[PDB]
RNA sequence: AGGUAAAUAAUCUAAAGGGAAACAGCCCAGAUUAAGAUAUAAAGUUCCUAAUAAAUAAUAAGUGAAAUAAAUAUUAAAAU
RNA sequence: AAUAUUUAAAAUCAAAUAUAUAUAUAUUUGUUAAUAGAUAAUAUACGGAUCUUAAUAAUAAGAAUUAUUUA
RNA sequence: AGAGUAGAUAUUGUAAGCUAUGUUUGCCACCUUCGACUCAACAUUUCCUCUUGGUUGUAAAAGCUAAGAAGGGUU
RNA sequence: AAGCUAAGUUGAUAAUAAAUAAAUAUUGAAUACAUAUUAAAUAUGAAGUUGUUUUAAUAAGAUAAUUAAUCUGAUAAUUUU
């Protein structure tokens, strides 16, 4: 998980979600690419 | 000329059921209500200077209705003086420990004025998760209000 | 909506009934509220299983063609929509399960990773790479059996319990990448990394 | 024939409904507590003296803690009281020592006036002993361990050195008049006061201490002693208490 | 600013009301003496007082700032005044270009109708 | 910078009273002595605390509720 | 539905006022929200309580927040 | 931007941008003692211990980096 | 010698349980897909939290006795646990 302020999905297979008040990017393809927002 | 005369039903203390099953108001909202009856405005005799306010008896205060996420959120504080013992409970922790009951007492506490008789005024507050309770029969009541209840719920009531 | 639309065909077997809880139960929200009053039900051949639902919900049962239909009393409600496509889902699942049965397949996979059945039945044993002994109770509803050891197939009437159970299982030793080794369930894959 | 007797509609027309259960009740915390299950008795510690066993060789001291007219005086029950425990009774005394009330209450649980009362409190009704009955040291088995409560030495006003293991200031290199001081007792202004429970010179000792897994060494039932593995809170003749270890099986 | 003069950084609604009132008394103010100027110039012309009130044609008042606060371009009344322009003065030093009217001194007395066009 | 230097106005200085939780300088308003019926100012009107009812929208974050924290990010909403 | 901007009453439209007046001219007014970003040391700190609504069911509650207003 | 055998975002992150802190060196002028010993209390921006995400740069083992975490400990 | 002591001796680092954090899932719409839910349902998850354990305080409750040839205390004496 990247931790960051700004959460942008990177390639086409990352996805966003919204759980528990924080904006989640996970992805299925890369797993360098889990973000989340704060 | 108005005040002479016999003063003694004026300053009576009554006993005022509240179901909060029943009640559509909030919390806050209750609390605030209870304080005055507390405080003795609603009765006209009143004087800042003389405690001359009602008992309530509040009952079902488990169906208290409470707005938001506070039942999850709502932190109650307290601090004994020693650094490092801050307690912070949530609303439904103080529920767990004590019940409803002790969250509408707080609430009727702060609503309150902050004097010698706020203690006596909080005590004459009595809550009750529940349904049964002792007062039952002190309740104020009235002849006329008698034929609305079926016959054998009062005696049933009675021997309560 | 496009899914709470589509009209679910129904056999003689299976009957989708519907009525009101012993005591209805309100979901408060912030500002809207969600009263669960009705309580679908869809009895068939394998077993039977319930549907606790909101009010505003009602189903609309044809005779004519098997078809049975489900709608809400307001869609532009944008809460009771949402419902909406999920209850049809659910019963449609519920069918399935009743006439079918929903199945999940896991297989192991690696040097002495394997399944067994301790509790004849009631007690998925699995060997995974530990000291320790490791495992979980069947649920109700859910019946186990194993072909193999390395193969174990969870099969029940609910879509969701039979598929958690199956996530439950995994979660001992989901698939690694390294090697391709762990617990599979179902069509599951995993994209394997260079040796080097 | 009936009394007068009015009732409030709001009161009579109330749906019954039944309060939950609370943390802070009774019933809760007897649910929640860890306990014993079984009865414990009385005793006195009369001293301390080797006991050499006789397989190994090995030495190990032991206090030995007799058991003189241990007697279950009556028992509590969650009905009445809240929890269930055992009011166990030790000893015998005279009429003089004893208060009139003590006596009738001693005459209506029929036992003798005792030395010492205390209760033992336990998990269920079942581990309740019939009241009236005798408990000998043969009640608990050789090897098994026990808790063991009583009050501890009396040391008087003691300064923080013997309370706290307070290190004290230096001997020499002009240390002046300060030798077994706490030295500073607080913080200049930020808190402007002593903190409560601030370590300081105070009473110690002759307050209570359980010593939890005590190996039971040795029972006689001849002697009215039980053995017990090393040491035991308080002087000689000092009342104590012995129940199942909770921690140790 | 360790001593804390505390004033919000907005207007409560009895506030706002209260300012709103104001304004409205200002403007009737301009059209009682516009009015009154108007009466004595038909008592000089040689009419009653009630007549002079029903007349059809009304006076403008010749004087130059009572002009002024005639024309609403210069100085708008209530109805007619924005929302912002009400409740929010221009600061070229705020962030937003944008200040309190009540964080204006003596802005009870002191009126400010007006702001720029686009700020 | 609660800094420094002057310009204009006000207050404090030398100004009590109401408001701003508490408050030299802010918002009202100037105590000759009382009285307490009527108009009120600023500020307020669930209770503490003198006094309240409505309308139409928006928020669900206790955001906020008399001391507004930024670039940027995400999710919506309108208009083209 | 999709792509890409803008978040605007300048223009534009709508509504209102004032001059000749069923129209013209001039003026005035009307164009997003939430969350995250967010953060230290005696103790929660809107001044405090507390405020976000709910049919069955009340001679009865339903912001006590923000914005535009009324009596 | 640029390093990272290839790929800016595993890890690294020039100069410029937006903040927080009141732990340093200053500035202001309302206001006229460093270290050691002793006992420490509090914070968390976590050094160790517990849980967890990422790591063509996680095979393993050691690591690196990030999230939760102040119970206990920290010559 | 007693006592007091640590260089000595003995014990404890307080479980089981409950709800959680980050994180990991199930079914599943809103949004034909997808989505662990900032939807309804259903699960995992920490030396942390609640508790538990220990000490001190308090005294709801309980047993008994009730104007006393020896009711319950105190003053007094001999003392130390
Ligand atoms: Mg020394
Ligand atoms: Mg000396
Ligand atoms: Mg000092
Ligand atoms: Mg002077
Ligand atoms: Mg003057
Ligand atoms: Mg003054
Ligand atoms: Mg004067
Ligand atoms: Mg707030
Ligand atoms: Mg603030
Ligand atoms: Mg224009
Ligand atoms: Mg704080
Ligand atoms: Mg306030
Ligand atoms: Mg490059
Ligand atoms: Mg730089
Ligand atoms: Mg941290
Ligand atoms: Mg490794
Ligand atoms: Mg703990
Ligand atoms: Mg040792
Ligand atoms: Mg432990
Ligand atoms: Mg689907
Ligand atoms: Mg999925
Ligand atoms: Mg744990
Ligand atoms: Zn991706």
């Amino acid at each position: 998980f990247k931790v960051r302020t700004s959460v942008k999905k990177f390639c086409s297979d990352c996805y966003l979600v919204r759980r528990k008040g924080r904006v989640y990017i996970y992805c299925k393809s890369n797993k360098k690419h889990k973000q989340r927002q704060g | 000329s108005q005040k002479i005369g016999h003063s003694g039903l004026a300053f009576a203390r009554l006993w005022h059921h509240v179901d909060v099953a029943r009640d559509k108001r909030t919390l806050g909202r209750l609390a605030s209500a209870i304080a005055i009856t507390l405080i003795g405005r609603h009765k006209p005799v009143y004087h800042p200077s003389q405690d001359c306010g009602d008992y309530v008896v509040v009952t079902n205060c488990q169906k208290i209705r409470v707005t938001g996420k506070k039942f999850e959120q709502k932190t109650y504080w307290s601090h004994s003086g020693r650094p490092g013992q801050l307690k912070l409970q949530t609303m439904n922790k103080v529920v767990a420990d004590k019940g409803f009951g002790e969250i509408l007492k707080k609430a009727v506490s702060g609503m309150l004025p902050k004097n010698k008789l706020r203690k006596q005024r909080l005590d004459r507050l009595k809550v009750f998760d529940g349904s049964e309770n002792p007062y039952k029969q002190n309740i104020t009541a009235f002849a006329h209000e008698q034929s609305s209840i079926p016959e054998p719920l009062k005696e049933s009531i009675f021997n309560q | 909506s496009q899914v709470g639309s589509l009209p679910l065909y129904i056999s003689p077997e299976v009957q989708v009934s519907i009525n009101a809880l012993s005591m209805p139960r309100i979901i408060r929200k912030g500002r809207t509220s969600m009263n669960i009053s009705q309580n679908i039900t869809v009895k068939g051949p394998k077993g039977e299983l319930s549907v606790e639902v909101p009010d505003f919900l009602h189903l609309d049962k044809d005779e004519k063609h098997g078809k049975i239909n489900v709608t809400v009393q307001n869609s532009e409600d944008k809460h009771q929509r949402s419902m909406w496509g999920t209850v049809r889902s659910l019963i449609n699942n519920h069918i399935i399960g009743v006439t079918e049965g929903h199945l999940a397949v896991l297989r192991f996979v690696g040097t002495g990773y394997r399944a067994q059945l301790e509790n004849d039945g009631k007690f998925v044993n699995v060997k995974v790479g530990a000291s320790i002994k490791q495992g979980l109770d069947v649920p109700e509803g859910i019946v186990v059996k194993t072909p193999a050891p390395t193969s174990l197939i969870i099969e029940g009437c609910n879509k969701q319990q039979v598929l958690l159970f199956a996530a439950k299982l995994r979660k001992f030793h989901p698939p690694e990448p390294y090697k391709g080794k762990g617990i599979y369930v179902n069509d599951e894959t995993i994209k394997l990394k260079d040796k080097k | 024939s009936t009394r007068p007797f009015l009732v409030a509609p709001s009161i009579a027309n109330s749906i019954t409904t039944e309060a939950p259960a609370i943390n802070h009740s009774p019933e809760l915390a007897n649910a929640r507590k860890w306990l014993p299950k079984r009865c414990g008795l009385i005793t006195r510690k009369k001293g301390m003296m080797p006991y050499f066993d006789k397989s190994t060789g090995e030495r190990s001291a032991a206090t030995i803690l007799e058991v003189n007219n241990v007697e279950v005086i009556m028992h509590r029950t969650s009905e009445v009281n809240g929890y269930f425990a055992c009011q166990v009774g030790y000893g015998s005394r005279h009429l003089s020592k004893v208060s009139r009330q003590m006596l009738g209450h001693f005459a209506s649980k029929v036992v003798n006036p005792k030395e010492h009362v205390a209760e033992f409190r336990v998990k269920d009704e079942k581990g309740l002993i019939p009241p009236g009955t005798l408990l000998k040291p043969s009640f608990f088995k050789e090897g098994q361990y026990v808790d063991v409560r009583s009050v501890s030495k009396g040391k008087g006003f003691t300064g923080v050195m013997k309370r706290y293991g307070f290190k004290g200031l230096r001997a020499s290199h002009g240390t002046s008049i300060m030798h077994r001081h706490g030295g500073s007792y607080g913080q200049n202004q930020d808190p402007g006061r002593v903190l409560p429970g601030r370590k300081m010179p105070g009473h110690m000792g002759n307050e209570h201490v359980t010593i939890q897994n005590v190996k039971v060494l040795k029972v006689d039932d001849e002697n009215n002693v039980i053995w017990v593995k090393g040491s035991v809170a308080g002087p000689k003749n000092s009342f104590v208490k012995i129940q199942d270890a909770i921690k140790k099986t | 600013g360790g001593l804390l003069w505390k004033i919000p950084w907005r207007m409560s609604t009895h506030q706002k009301t209260r300012q709103r009132e104001r304004l409205r008394n200002v403007d009737q103010v301009i059209k009682q003496l516009t009015l009154g100027l108007h009466v004595q110039r038909c008592q000089d012309k040689g009419l009653t007082y009630q007549e002079a009130m029903e007349s059809k044609k009304k006076y403008k008042p010749r004087s130059k700032s009572l002009r002024l606060l005639n024309k609403p371009s210069v100085f708008p009344k209530e109805n007619q005044m924005s929302s912002k322009d009400k409740y929010w003065t221009f600061d070229k030093k705020a962030v937003g270009y944008r200040k309190g009217i009540h964080k204006v001194p003596k802005w009870t007395k002191i009126s400010i109708r007006k702001a720029p066009k686009f700020f």
